[PDB]
């Protein structure tokens, strides 16, 4: 075929691995913030239910 | 061939100016080595160039453009990097070939100079030395895994000392 086909061919193939290195090392720093504080989807560990807790009027007030 | 990239001075030659009434076997075999071997080596050259001739093919040496060099070049862009070193790597064998020549032109004069050769073949020796130095000031010291920024760097340190130099009054 010549030698532009090997040229843009291996051109292309460096950005991708370019791009794959940059996304691996932001993958990286993003794990580590949002465990370090669960500002993000996550690991947000688990909390109590909420819907289970009973609001009616109890036996005493000062419940 | 191009006579201007490797010269060659005329091959002036004495007139026979014989003494002797007597032959010389060098000229007679000559003769008979030119009418028995050249001239049926001339027609089957003339025959083949001609058929050639009949068909002619051209073909072309493939101008490569330049190209960003590797200091107009950002540190992690892989692409202008490649490019870079690619156009780098061929002026490098580019280099060497020239070297070549240098030194082919060096050996040529040296054997037509021949014994007397240390003071009429001094200008070939000059510009071999000059063009070794360039390399040596230019590819030497590094490896096998020579790059552009192997050579950026060993440049940007002898111009550092050079300026550390031309800094003294």
């Amino acid at each position: 075929d010549g030698p532009e086909k090997n040229y843009e061919k291996t051109l292309a193939i460096l950005q991708i691995e370019s791009e794959k290195a940059e996304l691996r090392l932001k993958e990286q720093e993003v794990r580590r913030l949002m465990r370090a504080r669960g500002d993000g989807p996550w690991y947000q560990f688990p909390t109590p239910e909420k819907e289970f807790i009973d609001h009616s009027p109890k036996a005493t007030p000062d419940n | 061939w191009d006579k201007d990239v490797y010269p060659e001075p005329p091959s002036r030659t004495p007139a026979p100016s014989p003494q002797t009434s007597l032959p010389n076997p060098i000229t007679y075999l000559t003769k008979a080595y030119d009418l028995v071997v050249d001239w049926p080596v001339t027609l089957v050259r003339e025959f083949i160039e001609r058929q050639h001739a009949k068909n002619r093919t051209y073909y072309y040496h493939r101008q490569y453009r330049r190209v960003p060099d590797i200091t107009e070049c950002k540190e992690g862009d892989v692409l202008c990097i490649y490019e870079a070193e690619m156009q780098w790597r061929r002026d490098f064998k580019v280099d060497q070939e020239i070297m070549n020549i240098i030194q082919e032109r060096l050996k040529a004069c040296q054997q037509r100079e021949g014994e007397n050769y240390q003071q009429n073949c001094a200008k070939e020796l000059e510009q071999f030395t000059k063009v070794t130095k360039a390399y040596q000031d230019r590819y030497l010291d590094l490896g096998a895994y020579y790059s552009a920024r192997k050579c950026l760097a060993k440049q940007k340190q002898r111009m550092l000392e050079e300026r550390k130099a031309a800094r003294q009054e």
